[PDB]
C-alpha cells in the first residue's frame, strides 16, 4: 500500500517522465494530482490536461480512479472525465505502474478508438468529418488545455 | 408458495424447484445426541416437510457434552421428549414428532432415513429394508477426533446436478466446416471433454439452433468441436453456445455387501492408508460394545485397549482383508471410544445434513459411501493425558474431559477470547463455545460485539433467534441464548454495539487486546477482515478466519511468528463492466441491471442530496462553481428539482415517471442510432453492429404491456416517496391520466466564450434563496434490497428488462434482479455448521500452544462434489537485515517518542540504513526528496508533534502508540525492506 505507492513516487522521481508529472496532493499518498502534455503530432498539440488519480485502500490489488480535469474533445473522455481504458475496470493486474497507465494515456490521446466509443456524438463527428472534428479539438485545447 | 422472504439466501444455492421438491419429503432421525440433535437443527432449518425423533433412553449427565437441548433439570427424562419442543420452535413450517417405538413397516413413512447411536446389528437390520423399497438411508458414528458416514441412496439414484456450477455459455465467433467453434477474443470456454452444449442465434448454421444437445471435444482453452456439420452448411458466423446439463445414474450398494468390499472417500490424501484402517476399527467398536453390553472401551484403558485390538485382528481375519493393522492408531481409536465433542459433531451434523438434502433433492454428488474423518491431529501434547485425568469427574463435560482430560478443561475453563460479528457462524461459534465450557473459569471472559439488527431472512441460518427477536441487537441475543445453554456464562460474556474499525479504537484498545488469548472472526466483508488482521498482527495475537460462499467453505489461522497474516495472500476481485459496455451497448443482463442501479441513484438519490445540502450549507453553490465536475449539471439538478418540477399531486408524478420512460427507452436509442445507424461499417469494413455490440430498438410506449405499467407505477411512486406526496396502485387513475398525455416532438440533433458562466449565474439566481425556504427537505431513497413495498428492487426489475428489451436481451424476473443488484451472497446452515466444526478443532490447537508449523492446518471444502481438503499454513517469510534474520511480518522497531531527527540518526548508526521515506497512516511525514525547507522545519520535532501538524488533528487521549512504515536504502543505495515502527508515545 503505502509502501508501493512511495515505490512508484521515487521511480518518477528518479526517472523524470518528460511528457507527465504525477505528485501527492498536499501530504496525503492516496490522492495524486497528474499532468500530461498533449502530444505534438495530435489535435491536442500544446496543450496541459489535468489529472486526479485516487488510489483505492487495497492498492495495487484494485485498480486507482484516474479521472480527467481539464475538458478535453475525445471520443473516449466524456465531460465528467472518466477515462475509457481496459486496465482500469477489469484488466487490471497488481503489477502496473502509474508511469505505464500515463503512457496508456498519452498513447490514447496520440489516436482514439471511435469503434468502440464513450461519446457517441463525437465518434461520429470524427468518422464522418474529419476536419470538423480537427476544428473542435483544436479549439477546446485552445479555450481549456491553454491558461 | 416458498416463502422467498425466509429462505431468501437458501433459494440461490438450491433453487424453486429443489426446495419444492424438498418440502415434500419426510426425514426420520434415529438418536437425539449432539451429532443427531445437530442433524435435526440443520434438517429443521433446511425446510423439509416433517422431522421425526425416536430416542427412548434417558438423559444422562455427560450427555450434556454436546447436546444444547439439555439442561440439568431434565436427567433422567427421554432425549427425544426433552428435544422436541425446543426443535419445534426452530421453524415455524416444519412440524417435529417424537415416536415411542419402531417397527420396520413404519420406516416407509419417511423419505430419508439417518441413524446414529445405533449398534451394527440395528443398522443391518434397518438397512436390509431401506434398500430393497427405496429409502435413502445415512449412518453417521463420531468416536472422540475420529467420524464416519455412511451413505446408500439405492442402486438408481438420479442425480439432475453433479456439481452445483451454472451451465456454461459463451459467444462464438466463427464455425467451420469440421466443427470447430472457436470463442470471441481472449475468451476461455471452460468446458470439458463429454459436455453436452447446445447453439443459438448462429447465422449461416440455421440447423445448429434447433437445441439438440452436441458432444464437445475439446481442442484448446479458445476453441473446441462438435463433430461434422457439413450437411448443415459451410461455415456459421456468431451466436451463442449454451452448456446441457443431463442425468446421472449412480448406484449405490447396501450395508451388507458394503462392509466387505467398502469404496471409500477420502477427506485427505496425506494419509490415504487411514481410512481402511477406521473400517475394522469402527466394526471392532461394535462387536466390543454388543460384546459387553453396550458399553464401549473406558477413557484411556489399557486392557480395554488390548481387548479391543484382539476384536479389531480377528475382524481383519475374518473379513480377508490384507492390510495390516497399525497398533497405535487402533489403540488411539479405543481410548477416545467414549468422546463427545461439540466440533466433531457440528462437522459431521452438517456433512450428514447436506447429505439429507441430496437425498431429499436429487441434487449435488453424495458421497459414495464411506467416509472417515479424524483430526487426530488436535491431541493436546503439553498435558497429561492419561486413566487418571481422563476418568469422568461427573459433569456436564465428560464426553470433552474423556478426550482431553481435566487439565486441559482448566486450560479452556479460563480462555479470554475475542468474537468479531454475530452473523451464522459468530451464532455456531457462542454455541460451540459455550458447549466446551469456553471461560467458565475465574479468569475467563467473552466479548462479542455486532451493529447490525436482526432481521426476517437471518433466521434461516441463525439458530440462536427467535421470530419475536426480530429488530433487536445481534450481540445480546447471541448473549442471552447462549447464557441459557451454559448458565456457567452468566456474567462472563460482554456483548457491544460497536463496529471494528478505525473509530471504535477507543474501546477496542491497548488494554482490551492485551487481555486476549485470541480473536475469532464471523465477517462477511474483505474490509474488516484486513483491519482486524493488522491489529491483530501489531497486537501478536492467534486469529482464526473462517468464510463461507454457497455450498464452500474454507478455514484459516494465523499464528504470532509462525504463519503469514490474513493480508498477506490475494483473492479475485469483484468484476466491474466497462463503462462504455453499461453506458451505450450491452449484451447480457447484468449489463442492464447495473445500469438500472445507477439510474436509480441519479434519479431518487444524487439529486436530492444535492437540494438539501444547497438549502444547508450556506456556501454551497461557490464549492461546487469550483470542486464538482459538471457544477451546471449540479445547478440544473437543484432548480428541476426545486422549481421546475416539483409535483403538487400525484397526477404529476405519474406524467414525469411517463416523461423518464420517453427519455430513457425511446430518445437516448434514436440519438444512438443517427449516430450510428443500423448498417454503418467499422474502419475495417466490417458492420458496426456485430458481435458483442447489438443494435437496439426504440420503445413505443403501450400502456396495456405489463413491463411499461410496472416501470411507471415504481417511478412515480419512488418521485412522490421523494416528494412526500400520497401514492396509489389502482390502475384506474393510471389509465385515466396517461391518456391524456401528448409526447413532446423530438429529433436527434447532429451538432454542427465566456458566456457560458453568464448562463450558469442566470441559472443560479433562478433558484429561490435559501433563506426562502427553512425546514423544507426532500427524502432521498436510500436503497434497501430486503424491503418489498419500497419500490426499489421493482423500479431496477422494470428499468432492467425495458433496457433488455431495447436490445432484445431475455429480460430476468425479480428473484435474479434482487440476486444480482443487491449483491446477496448465497448462504447455507450446512456449510455455516462446517465450518464453525473446523475453527472449534483448530482452536485446540491454538489452545494448546503448538509450535510446529505442521500441526495446523488451513481447510478448504465444497459440499456440492463432497469435497475436503486440509494443508499446512504457509511459514511467514524471512529477510536478512545488517546480517540478521528477521521476520517480515510478525517483527517491529519499538522505539521512543524521539524527533524526527533523533529517527534518522538512530537508523543510520545502528542498523547501517539511510531512510528515504516515513510514513504514518494516510501521509508522508518524511521524504529525501523534499524541498530543504520543509525538511529543516519538520525535523527538530518529535513524532508525535510531527503527526499532528500533518494530519491537523490532535492526538487522542486513549492514543498510546503509532506504526510507521519507513522505506530506507543500505549505504550503496540498494533498496532494503524493513519492519515498521512502533513509536510508544
Ligand atoms: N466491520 C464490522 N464490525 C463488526 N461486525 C461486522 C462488521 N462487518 C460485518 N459485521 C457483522 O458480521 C455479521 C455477518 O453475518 P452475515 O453476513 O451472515 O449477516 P448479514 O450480512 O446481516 O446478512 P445477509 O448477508 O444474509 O443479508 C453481521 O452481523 C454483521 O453485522
Ligand atoms: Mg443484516
Ligand atoms: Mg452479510
Amino acid at each position: 500500500a503505502l509502501k508501493r505507492i512511495n515505490r512508484e513516487l521515487a521511480d518518477l522521481g528518479k526517472d523524470p517522465p518528460s511528457s507527465s508529472s504525477a505528485g501527492p496532493v498536499g501530504d496525503d499518498l492516496f490522492h495524486w494530482q497528474a499532468t500530461i502534455m498533449g502530444p505534438a503530432d495530435s489535435p491536442y498539440a500544446g496543450g496541459v490536461f489535468f489529472l486526479s488519480i485516487h488510489f483505492p485502500t487495497d492498492y495495487p490489488f484494485k485498480p486507482p480512479k484516474v479521472n480527467f480535469t481539464t475538458r478535453i474533445y475525445h471520443p473516449n473522455i466524456n465531460s465528467n472525465g472518466s477515462i475509457c481504458l481496459d486496465i482500469l475496470r477489469d484488466q487490471w493486474s497488481p503489477a502496473l505502474t502509474i508511469s505505464k497507465v500515463l503512457l496508456s494515456i498519452s498513447s490514447l490521446l496520440t489516436d482514439p478508438n471511435p469503434d468502440d466509443p464513450l461519446v457517441p456524438e463525437i465518434a461520429h463527428v470524427y468518422k464522418t468529418d474529419r476536419s470538423r472534428y480537427e476544428l473542435s479539438a483544436r479549439e477546446w485545447t485552445r479555450k481549456y488545455a491553454i491558461g | 408458495t416458498i416463502d422467498e422472504g425466509l429462505y431468501s439466501r437458501q433459494l440461490y444455492v438450491l433453487g424453486h424447484e429443489a426446495m419444492k421438491q424438498m418440502s415434500q419429503s419426510n426425514v426420520l432421525i434415529i438418536g437425539c445426541k449432539g451429532l443427531g440433535v445437530e442433524i435435526a437443527k440443520n434438517v429443521c432449518l433446511a425446510g423439509v416437510k416433517s422431522v421425526t425423533l425416536y430416542d427412548p433412553q434417558p438423559t444422562r449427565i455427560e450427555d450434556l457434552s454436546s447436546q444444547y437441548f439439555l439442561t440439568e433439570d431434565d436427567i433422567g427424562v427421554p432425549r427425544a421428549k426433552v428435544t422436541v419442543s425446543k426443535l419445534a420452535e426452530l421453524n415455524q413450517y416444519v412440524p417435529v414428532s417424537v415416536v415411542d417405538e419402531l417397527s420396520t413397516e413404519y420406516l416407509k413413512n419417511f423419505k430419508c432415513v439417518v441413524v446414529t447411536e445405533t449398534s451394527l446389528t440395528k443398522q443391518l437390520e434397518i438397512n436390509d429394508f431401506t434398500h430393497k423399497n427405496h429409502i435413502a438411508y445415512i449412518a453417521a458414528d463420531s468416536r472422540g477426533l475420529f467420524g464416519s458416514i455412511f451413505c446408500d441412496f439405492g442402486e438408481n439414484f438420479i442425480c439432475t446436478d453433479t456439481d452445483g456450477n451454472e451451465p456454461l455459455t459463451g459467444m462464438i465467433a466463427s464455425i467451420t466446416d469440421d466443427g470447430v467453434v472457436t470463442m470471441l477474443e481472449e475468451t476461455r470456454h471452460g468446458l470439458e471433454n463429454g459436455d453436452f452444449v447446445k447453439f443459438t442465434e448462429v447465422k449461416g448454421m440455421p440447423g445448429l439452433n434447433d437445441g439438440t444437445p452436441r458432444k464437445v471435444e475439446v481442442k484448446g482453452p479458445y476453441t473446441f468441436s462438435i463433430g461434422s456439420v457439413k450437411d448443415l452448411g459451410s461455415a456459421g458466423y456468431n451466436g451463442v453456445f449454451t452448456q446441457v446439463k443431463v442425468p446421472t445414474k449412480i448406484s449405490f450398494k447396501s450395508l451388507r455387501e458394503s462392509l466387505k468390499d467398502p469404496e471409500y472417500v477420502y477427506p485427505d490424501f496425506g494419509k490415504m492408508m487411514r481410512p481402511p484402517q477406521y473400517h475394522i476399527a469402527f466394526q471392532a467398536l461394535s462387536a466390543f460394545a454388543d460384546a459387553h453390553e453396550g458399553s464401549l472401551p473406558r477413557p484411556r484403558n489399557d486392557i480395554d485397549a488390548a481387548e479391543f485390538f484382539e476384536f479389531c485382528k480377528k475382524i481383519a481375519s475374518t473379513l480377508q482383508f490384507d492390510v495390516e493393522l497399525d497398533e497405535k492408531l487402533i489403540k488411539e481409536i479405543s481410548y477416545q471410544a467414549r468422546g463427545d465433542l461439540v466440533a466433531m459433531s457440528a462437522f459431521l451434523g452438517g456433512a450428514v445434513a447436506q447429505e439429507v438434502l441430496k437425498a431429499t433433492t436429487s441434487k449435488f454428488y453424495p458421497l459414495k459411501q464411506y467416509f472417515y474423518f479424524d483430526s487426530l491431529e488436535s491431541l493436546p501434547s503439553s498435558v497429561t493425558i492419561s486413566e487418571e485425568t481422563c476418568k469422568p469427574r461427573g459433569c456436564r463435560y465428560d464426553g470433552q474431559i474423556a478426550v482431553f482430560g481435566s487439565e486441559f478443561q482448566e486450560k479452556i475453563a479460563s480462555l479470554s477470547t475475542f468474537l468479531v460479528g454475530a452473523g451464522a457462524i459468530g451464532c455456531e461459534m457462542l454455541k460451540n463455545w459455550a458447549m466446551m465450557g469456553v471461560a467458565t473459569g475465574e479468569s475467563g471472559h467473552i466479548s462479542v460485539t455486532d451493529m447490525d439488527s436482526i432481521e426476517k431472512s437471518n433466521l434461516n441460518r441463525q439458530f440462536l433467534f427467535r421470530p419475536r427477536d426480530v429488530g433487536k441487537l445481534k450481540s445480546e441475543c447471541a448473549s442471552t441464548a447462549v447464557s441459557i445453554m451454559n448458565p456457567s456464562l452468566t456474567g462472563k460474556i460482554t456483548s457491544y454495539q460497536e463496529r471494528v474499525g478505525p473509530e471504535s479504537e477507543g474501546i477496542f484498545g491497548d488494554e482490551f487486546f492485551e487481555k486476549l488469548s485470541l480473536v475469532t472472526n464471523a465477517l462477511d466483508n474483505v474490509e474488516a477482515r484486513m483491519y482486524v488482521d493488522r491489529r491483530c498482527v501489531f497486537f501478536e495475537k492467534p486469529l482464526l478466519e473462517s468464510g463461507t460462499l454457497g455450498t464452500k467453505g474454507n478455514t484459516q489461522v494465523v499464528v504470532p511468528h509462525l504463519t503469514e497474516s490474513y493480508g498477506s495472500s490475494q483473492d479475485p476481485p469483484e468484476k466491474s463492466f466497462p463503462i462504455c459496455t453499461l453506458k451505450n451497448f450491452p449484451n447480457r443482463i447484468e449489463h442492464t441491471i447495473a445500469w438500472a442501479r445507477d439510474l436509480f441513484e441519479g434519479l431518487f438519490k444524487q439529486p436530492i442530496d444535492n437540494v438539501n445540502m444547497y438549502l444547508s450549507s450556506p456556501n454551497f453553490l461557490e464549492t461546487s462553481l469550483k470542486t464538482s465536475s459538471n457544477p451546471r449539471e449540479v445547478l440544473e439538478n437543484i432548480r428541476d428539482y426545486l422549481v421546475t418540477e416539483k409535483p403538487l399531486s400525484f397526477e404529476e408524478c405519474i406524467m414525469w415517471a411517463r416523461l423518464q420512460f420517453d427519455k430513457f427507452f425511446n430518445n437516448n436509442i434514436q440519438q444512438l442510432l443517427f449516430n450510428f445507424p443500423k448498417d454503418s461499417v467499422t474502419s475495417t469494413g466490417q458492420p458496426f453492429w456485430s458481435g458483442p455490440k447489438r443494435a437496439p430498438t426504440p420503445l413505443s410506449f403501450d400502456i396495456h404491456n405489463r413491463e411499461h405499467f410496472d416501470f411507471i407505477v415504481a417511478a412515480a411512486s419512488l418521485y412522490a416517496f421523494n416528494y412526500g406526496l400520497k401514492s396509489e396502485t389502482d390502475p384506474a387513475i393510471y389509465e385515466r391520466v396517461l391518456a391524456g398525455y401528448n409526447p413532446p416532438p423530438f429529433a436527434p440533433k447532429s451538432g454542427i466564450a465566456n458566456k457560458d458562466k453568464q448562463e450558469l449565474k442566470s441559472i443560479a439566481d433562478s433558484l429561490p434563496p435559501p433563506s426562502s425556504l427553512v425546514g423544507f427537505r426532500l427524502t432521498p431513497a436510500e436503497f434497501e434490497k430486503d424491503d418489498d413495498s419500497n419500490h426499489h428492487i421493482d423500479f431496477i426489475t422494470a428499468a432492467s428488462n425495458l433496457r433488455a428489451m431495447n436490445y432484445d436481451i431475455t429480460p430476468a424476473d425479480r428473484f435474479k434482479t434482487k440476486f444480482v443488484a443487491g449483491k446477496i451472497v448465497p448462504a447455507m446452515c450446512t456449510s455455516t455448521a462446517v465450518v464453525s466444526g473446523l475453527v472449534c478443532l483448530e482452536l485446540v490447537k491454538l489452545v494448546d500452544g503448538k509450535k510446529k508449523i505442521e500441526e495446523y492446518k488451513n481447510g478448504f471444502f465444497n459440499l456440492a462434489i463432497g469435497l475436503f481438503t486440509f494443508s499446512d499454513p504457509i511459514a511467514s517469510p524471512k529477510m536478512k537485515v545488517n546480517g540478521k534474520e528477521i521476520d517480515k511480518i510478525w517483527d517491529r522497531y519499538n522505539l521512543p517518542d524521539c524527533t524526527l531527527q533523533e529517527l534518522i540518526d538512530y537508523f543510520q548508526k545502528e542498523e547501517g540504513l539511510e531512510v528515504t521515506m516515513l510514513s504514518s497512516g494516510v501521509s508522508l511525514l518524511y521524504a529525501n526528496f523534499q524541498p530543504p525547507k520543509k525538511l529543516a522545519e519538520r525535523l527538530p520535532l518529535k513524532i508525535s508533534e510531527l503527526v499532528e501538524q500533518i494530519t491537523k488533528k490532535k492526538l487522542e487521549p486513549f492514543r498510546k502508540h503509532l506504526v510507521l512504515e519507513i522505506c530506507c536504502d543500505d549505504a550503496n543505495g540498494e533498496d532494503v525492506e524493513v519492519p515498521f515502527i512502533c513509536i510508544k508515545l
